[PDB]
């Protein structure tokens, strides 16, 4: 008859706990650019965990930083999904 | 029962908080790149159906004015609620213009107790910004 | 590329 205060609550993290997050400044974040590609592609069929898990996938295979500054430079990126949801999202209805 | 319910009148706002431009002493420089990102964001949730709202350049003040007034509207005829932060941050943390404001301040004015409007329905932060200063120097495969 |  209750449901927890924390409950239906979704945190799509650029990056895991810890860790810088990368923006290129042409492109933008290599996170957002990631996720709006993945939610253009897959919106309009795939649960959002799984297209949250492309995003994640993406992110960690097609970038790494380039930098002049060898402290900067090759660096990854692994985003980090949160989920306190309690049921399937998808961004669409079946009429 | 496994599928939350989308197909209430509207998919739901889409609030963008897009911070490029932050004071000296937070040491944080330009974020390049971040219009762009909130460009992109814009288009993909209008495609998406969601009432999405820009704002730039928010205080750490401004963002959680912002949130609560957002939290205090009626969703009832909302299936969903999405908040994307573009700006710097720390674990935990996300920036202003002027300062850190803890991320759970943010996301408490959305709790199922205090915005009974979105109670059972699907609340989704997206959150680009650092979570500390660790490099992730990867591995080959 | 820059960090944040």
């Amino acid at each position: 008859h209750k449901i927890p205060v924390e409950a239906d609550f979704l945190y799509a993290y650029s990056t895991a706990p810890g860790y810088y997050s990368w923006r290129n400044s042409k492109d933008g974040s290599w996170f957002i650019q990631s996720l709006c590609a993945m939610l253009k592609q897959y919106a309009d069929k795939l649960e959002f965990m799984h297209i949250l898990t492309r995003v994640n996938r993406k992110v960690a295979t097609e970038f790494e930083s380039f930098s002049f500054d060898a402290t900067f430079h090759a660096k990854k990126q692994i985003p980090c999904i949160v989920s306190m949801l309690t049921k399937e999202l998808y961004f669409y209805h079946h009429h | 029962d496994n599928s939350y319910k989308m197909d209430y009148p509207e998919m739901g706002l889409c609030i963008i908080i897009n911070n490029k431009n932050f004071h000296k002493s937070t040491g944080m420089t330009s974020r390049s790149g971040t219009d762009v990102d909130a460009a992109n964001l814009r288009e993909t949730f209008r495609n998406l159906k969601y009432e999405v709202r820009n704002k730039n350049d928010l205080t750490r003040e401004e963002i959680v004015e912002l949130m609560r007034d957002v939290s205090k509207e009626d969703h009832s005829k909302r299936s969903s609620f999405v908040c994307v932060l573009l700006s710097h941050g720390e674990e935990g943390i996300i920036f202003g213009t002027n300062g850190p404001v803890d991320l759970k301040k943010i996301t408490n004015f959305f709790r199922g107790d205090r915005c009974r409007s979105l109670t059972g329905k699907p609340k989704l932060f997206i959150i680009q910004a650092c979570r500390g200063t660790e490099y992730d120097c990867g591995i080959e495969t | 590329d820059e960090v944040x």
